RNA sequence: CCUCUGGCAUGUUGGAACAAUGUAGGUAAGGGAAGUCGGCAAGCCGGAUCCGUAACUUCGGGAUAAGGAUUGGCUCUAAGGGCUGGGUCGGUCGCGGCCGGCGCCUAGCAGCCGACUUAGAACUGGUGCGGACCAGGGGAAUCCGACUGUUUAAUUAAAACA
RNA sequence: UACCUGGUUGAUCCUGCCAGUAGCAUAUGCUUGUCUCAAAGAUUAAGCCAUGCAUGUCUAAGUACGCACGGCCGGUACAGUGAAACUGCGAAUGGCUCAUUAAAUCAGUUAUGGUUCCUUUGGUCGCCACUUGGAUAACUGUGGUAAUUCUAGAGCUAAUACAUGCCGACGGGCGCUGACCCCCUUCGCGGGGGGGAUGCGUGCAUUUAUCAGUGGUGACUCUAGAUAACCUCGGGCCGAUCGCACGCCCCCCGUGGCGGCGACGACCAUUCGAACGUCUGCCCUAUCAACUUUCGAUGGUAGUCGCCGUGCCUACCAUGGUGACCACGGGUGACGGGGAAUCAGGGUUCGAUUCCGGAGAGGGAGCCUGAGAAACGGCUACCACAUCCAAGGAAGGCAGCAGGCGCGCA
RNA sequence: AUAUUAAAGUUGCUGCAGUUAAAAAGCUCGUAGUUGGAUCUUGGGAGCGGGCGUCCCCGCCGCCUCUCGGCGGGGCCCGAAGCGUUUACUUUGAAAAAAUUAGAGUGUUCAAAGCAGGCCCGAGCCGCCUGGAUACCGCAGCUAGGAAUAAUGGAAUAGGACC
RNA sequence: CCGCCGGGCAGCUUCCGGGAAACCAAAGUCUUUGGGUUCCGGGGGGAGUAUGGUUGCAAAGCUGAAACUUAAAGGAAUUGAC
RNA sequence: AGAAGACGGUCGAACUUGACUAUCUAGAGGAAGUAAAAGUCGUAACAAGGUUUCCGUAGGUGAACCUGCGGAAGGAUCAUU
């Protein structure tokens, strides 16, 4: 069909080799996915030994980790913003493995409200008045103010990422192969690759 | 060769089933199973080429699906069932029971043993694994699976298994000064202790042997297979004694043999 | 800059860049925590590979790629491909009708790793067989020499 | 080919018809030079990009040889350039100077400007797209004259003269 | 047995060949009493094919209400044979041929720390459960078509086929959370020590990220462990499953527990392998000297696919890669090898041909099922051959074994 | 009849020719190729063994290491390491499908074959005894000895070791 | 004029040893066959032809086959005949 | 849950059309070679072959051949005071 492997294509001296048999069905390709964002279509396709790969063709969310902080909720995959090895790629929206993609703040924001008990996302007074109060609100005292004091000078987050949490979504790479595995989990970008990704999406926007 | 192959030509087979040319075009072929092909003694060989109990296969198919026959202490119901080194192969309706050593030629002798010790086998260990929630296993070489071991039992070292229980009942380490049968190649069931092992990096480790009457030679470690700390073995052997004589010395005691003894 | 040179972002996977909120400046002295292995067969991991800064996925020492097999011997000729070598390995073919021989030269491709700067032509190389890194390179360029004949 | 500036009144007249013959333009089913002294006449071909290019040869050519493909609209992507800027720290003198010490982007980076092209991709239309205009029909051969040049103002442009 | 004779000359000695001489195949001629073995459509035409056969299958143990036989017993479904049909497995082996194919096949050698693997063998296998849903085949009966191992509509009726899905299990055990509570000290904020209801998780496999370094190896980004999550969502998985033979025991009477097999699965090892890779090796040919390259040539980076590693393919860069040590191209009366025939020592030639490996089923291509096929005694096209047609359509593949035609010395 | 091997030292490596029999480029330079002078540890020393001494034979003078492991200070010498400067060469070993071949054994009646056979035994033994060997298997790869031959290194605008 | 030494051109001389020999101190150190290395022949004819390729202003040069034919062609030396 | 169907992709048979390449062949006329043969013309060559032959190279000629220049000894001179 669409066949892998060496014996159709020149040799290291540049002479053409013959075909000693046909086209083999393990010698052999498949047509690919491109999976797009959207709502989650995946299809099952058997392979080599039985077994299964599990072709995203639609995406929505994916399992995106926070490295630093080592939080990992799931998450909507809200945009791709950039890919190394073509940009049709980007403009299509298109997931595959090293897409720095967007993701939703939202549940690391959340998180990072329960866990360091500060807010994230600058505001005036909506969020700040309500629900922070309610989260913090110490009736016990003496043990979670301990706790959460301990939780010292280390909140102190990167600049870039409280730039991207008070806009809302975070750059973040995929990991996964979604066309095999069918999931698009990744990390979110930080310090000196978002550093670096920052400045390509500069470059390509002039 | 669009898949698997199903069959075995004669002449095609291993030699060391002593099996002839004119019969007919196939031999058996083992079944998948404990050991490798080219390393066995099926069932249907064991049987009625070498006892002579059966005259054909239908009647090792009879001898067979009676029940009669007991693989380590089993019963199997597969003529080609692979029975190889180091097994039992009890046979109950006559009580003799077998084991499978090698001869100093390399044939796998017919070697009938004692009801007791036809309890036991000894198995080489090819592996250790450390599986799930930290629980560590052995694979012997006639893939037994065994988990938690002594933690002692290491790679090539050699384990009595019980039977009927299964699981390991003390075991001998490899070491200079211990007891090695081979199971491979030039040296096939010579017997002797080792004396020195070396180490080879990336290539794989030749270990020398020293045999009882002072006759040195070496293999490769994964033919070695020990059997005992030193001169005394942990089981019966075939007279013979994994030896191995001189073409001229073998004749000198078959000439010895005839006319002055009868 | 530097290193980061390709269109992706260029770094070692198995370290993570990005823990830390401690004093005493951004990040330590040596900054980065390099990952390098030893590759065995008694073959020294060089420094250049531990102490430099580069990365290459290829590159026996600092990057995912296991020796095993064969290891052979060559003479570096051509150094024009990037992380890579042609090296003319000799050889003397019997033919016995007449018992003589036959020079006879095979030039394999072979991956260079950036851990070996100062590699000039006409250095005698070994090379550890590896996985197939490329169409037709097979070999890692594992210790390096150049002693034969022009300077230290 | 269409337009502005400027210029004209259709070239010594008008009106009404729309016959034949004409002059000048077009189009034609099926065939395709059967027409004729003779493909005369007209028609095919035509621009550009990308391929591809024979015999023969004075080795320069032949050559746009021949023979193929693509071409619109729209929305993007990539690739090609200039200018200016650091002498920051300390001192002192009037944001500017002068002195001394660091720095010294010596892989450069930052901000500000500006023609125009080339390549690639997506979509799109009743396969239409060099949409009008402009714009080579090819080949194989023979005769003559090497060639470019010249020639019978008003029937001979040639193989004649040079 | 390391062997030579005849022939140029009037004669001679030479160079030199031709001719004899002996083997081995292929054929052919004449001939032929007995017996043991024994090759046999390779050479030409991988040219064409009439007929028949060459792959099917059931145990005590997945479904039996054919009524086709019969029981021995009724009525508590079932008892015992049992065609059929669904289910499962096989049909990828074998057999044939050698067209292709010249570092290709293939051989020795090694790798898979770069992957898959039906089966076998061994490990794992904590409110419908006193057992759920509806569908269909055989069987029954209407048929349609000229015609096929064509099938449609209506009746029914099962499952280990196809679906759904629970009890277990310890308001308990361990991670986070923590309404709160208690003890000590302090001028007191504070500091230290303990306990603790209610919540969320309460993992084998999967995918991602982080942490620390039980067992391993020349060799880890291994194996195992800890945290965070994710579910490759009904089309991730085991989670939690159907059949047969004996037939037992309860500090106890109607219940609750029990061994011996079969069959079934997710994961790990094993085996049979398969699949790519490493090193070294092949006949003639220069009247083949340069070849390869934006239609992958050689590298690099990130993907895609694939069972995985790699220009396998895509993007973006780089300009490499092979060659008189014969590349590239052409040829082969070329499948490779084991081996065969000659032979003193060397060699020379042959190897379609019974073992191993490959490749192929008129030619090319595409694919379904499946552990395994790019299958051909499987399908879908086209081409080329051909067969019935009631002319609307339908079927086909002997390089299986016999046999025919044809080709031919064979 | 034809294919083919020996004959054919008439393809010649072993092993042919080249003054006149066929045959040395008209001559020189010249890269790949092929081929390349001599040279470095030796007599000796000490013993076991053979024909006070002489002549032939056999283990010894792999060095260094103790920077490494151990069969509050140590020895003892093995694992590791400066691995044999780096190969070829040679010898040993390991690994090598069988069939064929060579070749043991064995009266297929003989043989070509085949892998079996043979015994005690009146059969009362209710059986027994043995086989189904070895060799070879280019080249390349792997293993450890040897170091004559042949390559190939190291200290020369200086560098080897030293509480 | 008489010697010696090196290296030239040759000469005579012989049972050096070769060689079918005529001859050759090289054409010797060859079945007692191996210092190094180039080129090159393989019965006679067809044929240095045809064909391609290449060089040359040309004349030609280099490279360079086959079918078919043929039992000898050829060397040296001897006796004759001429 | 889901059949036919359709846009686009992909592999891609096949046909049409060139393009190069190999092997096989017909062909007026031309020009060779070899063989038979009881032809024709001469006599080139071997004896000094009646002009030593022979080589290279030009021209010429019915044919062998001849001539010119420079070579050759494979000469009909190892020698000529
Ligand atoms: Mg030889
Ligand atoms: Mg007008
Ligand atoms: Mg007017
Ligand atoms: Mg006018
Ligand atoms: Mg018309
Ligand atoms: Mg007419
Ligand atoms: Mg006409
Ligand atoms: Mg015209
Ligand atoms: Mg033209
Ligand atoms: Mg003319
Ligand atoms: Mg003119
Ligand atoms: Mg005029
Ligand atoms: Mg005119
Ligand atoms: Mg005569
Ligand atoms: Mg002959
Ligand atoms: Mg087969
Ligand atoms: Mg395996
Ligand atoms: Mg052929
Ligand atoms: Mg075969
Ligand atoms: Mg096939
Ligand atoms: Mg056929
Ligand atoms: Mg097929
Ligand atoms: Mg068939
Ligand atoms: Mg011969
Ligand atoms: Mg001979
Ligand atoms: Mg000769
Ligand atoms: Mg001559
Ligand atoms: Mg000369
Ligand atoms: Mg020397
Ligand atoms: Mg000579
Ligand atoms: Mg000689
Ligand atoms: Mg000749
Ligand atoms: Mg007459
Ligand atoms: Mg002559």
């Amino acid at each position: 069909g669409i066949s892998r492997d060496n014996w159709h294509k020149r040799r290291k001296t540049g002479g053409k080799r013959k075909p000693y048999h046909k086209k083999r069905k393990y010698e052999l390709g498949r047509p690919a996915a491109n999976t797009k964002i959207g709502p989650r279509r995946i299809h099952t396709v058997r392979v080599r030994g039985g077994n299964k790969k599990y072709r995203a063709l639609r995406l929505d969310v994916g399992n995106f980790s926070w490295g630093s902080e080592c939080c990992t909720r799931k998450t909507r995959i809200i945009d791709v913003v950039y890919n190394a090895s073509n940009n049709e790629l980007v403009r299509t929206k298109t997931l595959v493995k090293n897409c720095i993609v967007l993701i939703d703040s939202t549940p690391y924001r959340q998180w990072y409200e329960s866990h360091y008990a500060l807010p994230l996302g600058r505001k005036k007074g909506a969020k700040l008045t309500p629900e922070e109060e309610e989260i913090l609100n110490k009736k016990r005292s003496k043990k979670i103010q301990k706790k959460y004091d301990e939780r010292k000078k280390n909140a102190k987050i990167s600049s870039l990422l409280e730039e991207q949490f008070q806009q809302g979504k975070l750059l973040a790479c995929i990991a996964s192969r979604p066309g095999q595995c069918g999931r698009a989990d990744g990390y979110v970008l930080e310090g000196k690759e978002l550093e670096f990704y920052l400045r390509k999406i500069k470059a390509r926007k002039g | 060769a669009r898949g698997p192959k199903k069959h075995l030509k004669r002449v095609a087979a291993p030699k060391h089933w002593m099996l002839d040319k004119l019969t007919g075009v196939f031999a058996p072929r083992p079944s998948t199973g404990p050991h490798k092909l080219r390393e066995c003694l099926p069932l249907i060989i064991f049987l009625r080429n070498k006892l002579k109990y059966a005259l054909t296969g239908d009647e090792v198919k009879k001898i067979c699906m009676q029940r009669f026959i007991k693989i380590d202490g089993k019963v199997r119901a597969d003529i080609t069932y692979p029975a190889g080194f180091m097994d039992v192969i009890s046979i109950d309706k006559t009580g003799e029971n077998f084991r499978l050593i090698y001869d100093t030629k390399g044939r796998f002798a017919v070697h009938r043993i004692t009801p007791e010790e036809a309890k036991y086998k000894l198995c080489k260990v090819r592996k250790i694994f450390v599986g799930t929630k930290g629980i560590p296993h052995l694979v012997t070489h006639d893939a037994r699976t065994i988990r938690y071991p002594d933690p002692l039992i290491k790679m090539n070292d050699t384990i009595q298994i019980d039977l009927e229980t299964g699981k390991i009942t003390d075991f001998i380490k490899f070491d200079t000064g211990n007891l090695c049968m081979v199971t491979g190649g030039a040296n096939l069931g010579r017997i002797g202790v080792i004396t020195n092992r070396e180490r080879h990096p990336g290539s794989f480790d030749v270990v020398h042997v020293k045999d009882a009457n002072g006759n040195s030679f070496a293999t490769r470690l994964s033919n070695i297979f020990v059997i005992g700390k030193g001169n005394k073995p942990w089981i019966s052997l075939p007279r013979g004694k994994g030896i191995r004589l001189t073409i001229a010395e073998e004749r000198d005691k078959r000439l010895a043999a005839k006319q002055s003894s009868g | 800059a530097d290193i980061q040179t390709e269109r992706a972002y260029q770094k070692q996977p198995t370290i993570f860049q990005n823990k830390k909120r401690v004093l005493l400046g951004e990040t330590g002295k040596e900054k980065l925590p390099r990952y390098y292995k030893n590759i065995g067969l008694g073959f020294k991991t060089p420094k250049e590979a531990i102490e430099g800064t580069y990365i290459d996925k290829k590159c026996p020492f600092t990057g995912n790629v296991s020796i095993r097999g064969r290891i052979l011997s060559g003479v570096v000729t051509k150094m024009k491909m990037q992380r890579t070598i042609v090296i003319r390995r000799d050889y003397l073919h019997y033919i016995r009708k007449y018992n003589r021989f036959e020079k006879r030269h095979k030039n394999m491709s072979v991956h260079l790793s950036p851990c070996f700067r100062d590699v000039q032509i006409g250095d005698i190389v070994t090379v550890g067989e590896c996985r197939p890194l490329s169409k037709t390179v097979r070999f890692n360029v594992l210790k390096v020499t150049k002693a034969a004949g022009t300077k230290k």
